[PDB]
């Protein structure tokens, strides 16, 4: 029941409230694909996908709008996504879990935030 | 069919950006607006994303809060393809990040300012020392005054929101440039 857990929930909370242009872009859904997979594996696989997303879409122009605020919104998105990638990776403590091979980013996050809230609820 | 949705925000009641996602579409779109229950016009300032309309901008003279605001997007080739939207602009306000941060001992007091938005705004202040892992955030009234070691190095920052008094707006302004103290 780490402080990280809290931060991960806060970051997810912060991510869900305001939607971006990128949030509709797809990412592999690892929750329905779970076969006897351990919590660590999930956290790891969750992080893995996010890492792949923000590395791919960081420079994406669709995600960067014309407005100065659309730029700012996206900038905090990548920032937060990176934050989660590190926090989630550390919780799993696995050296890697390639997910290979979909879901809406915002839907994925919404599902993830639910797990964390149930985890934090537990402890 | 169908049309994209328009995102309208009023920035510290100076100008208003009205945008939409042009990127999702098969292939210049027209925008008109009017105020319901008042005494239709064309957008005088067009924002272009890739030489096709990104959105529109309304200057202060054209902006009226507490007056029902209505917008109509339309397609030049297929005029019968169009959409209308009604907005509460007092809920759409997003103030600039607080400026002119100041600190003086007395018992430390922090101060920031805005242009004529001071009575509408609601603030949240964050602070930490070199000895702190986490940001300590403290909500503030529209009064905008905060109170509280030279061995510890202090860092303050704050943002504001248009709420509740002048409006119900959800979104927070960006974080003000951090102010420092100590060591
Ligand atoms: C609102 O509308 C205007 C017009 O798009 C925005 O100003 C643009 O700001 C970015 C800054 O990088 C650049 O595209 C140009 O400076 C402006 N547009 C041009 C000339 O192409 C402004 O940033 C928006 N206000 C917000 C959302 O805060
Ligand atoms: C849209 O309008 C602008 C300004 O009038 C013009 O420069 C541009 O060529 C137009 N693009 C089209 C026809 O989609």
């Amino acid at each position: 029941c780490d402080i990280t857990l809290q931060e991960i929930i806060k970051t997810l909370n912060s991510l869900t409230e305001q939607k971006t242009l990128c949030t509709e872009l797809t990412v592999t859904d690892i929750f329905a694909a779970s076969k006897n997979t351990t919590e660590k594996e999930t956290f790891c696989r969750a992080a893995t996908v996010l890492r792949q997303f923000y590395s791919h879409h960081e420079k994406d122009t669709r995600c960067l709008g014309a407005t100065a605020q659309q730029f700012h919104r996206h900038k905090q998105l990548i920032r937060f996504l990176k934050r989660l990638d590190r926090n989630l990776w550390g919780l799993a403590g696995l050296n890697s879990c390639p997910v290979k091979e979909q879901s809406t980013l915002e839907n994925f996050l919404e599902r993830l935030r639910v797990i964390m809230q149930s985890k934090w609820f537990k402890c | 069919l169908p049309l994209p949705e328009v995102q309208c925000f009023v920035f510290n009641v100076e100008y208003m950006n009205c945008t939409w996602q042009s990127s999702s579409e098969p292939q210049n779109l027209t925008l008109h607006y009017w105020y319901k229950n008042s005494d239709v016009q064309k957008c005088s300032h067009y924002l272009f994303s890739e030489e096709i309309t990104s959105g529109c901008q309304l200057q202060k003279k054209e902006i009226h809060l507490y007056q029902t605001f209505v917008v109509q997007l339309q397609d030049p080739r297929e005029p019968r393809r169009q959409a209308t939207q009604m907005l509460k602009l007092q809920n759409l306000v997003i103030p600039w990040a607080p400026e002119n941060l100041t600190l003086h001992k007395l018992q430390l007091e922090l101060n920031w300012n805005n242009r004529f938005l001071n009575h509408c705004l609601e603030h949240l202040v964050q602070y930490r020392t070199d000895w702190d892992h986490s940001w300590t955030e403290q909500s503030v009234d529209y009064r905008h005054k905060f109170s509280l070691d030279g061995q510890k190095r202090y860092t303050f920052r704050v943002r504001s929101r248009f709420n509740p008094l002048c409006g119900s707006a959800q979104h927070w302004s960006e974080w003000s440039h951090p102010i420092h103290w100590g060591s």
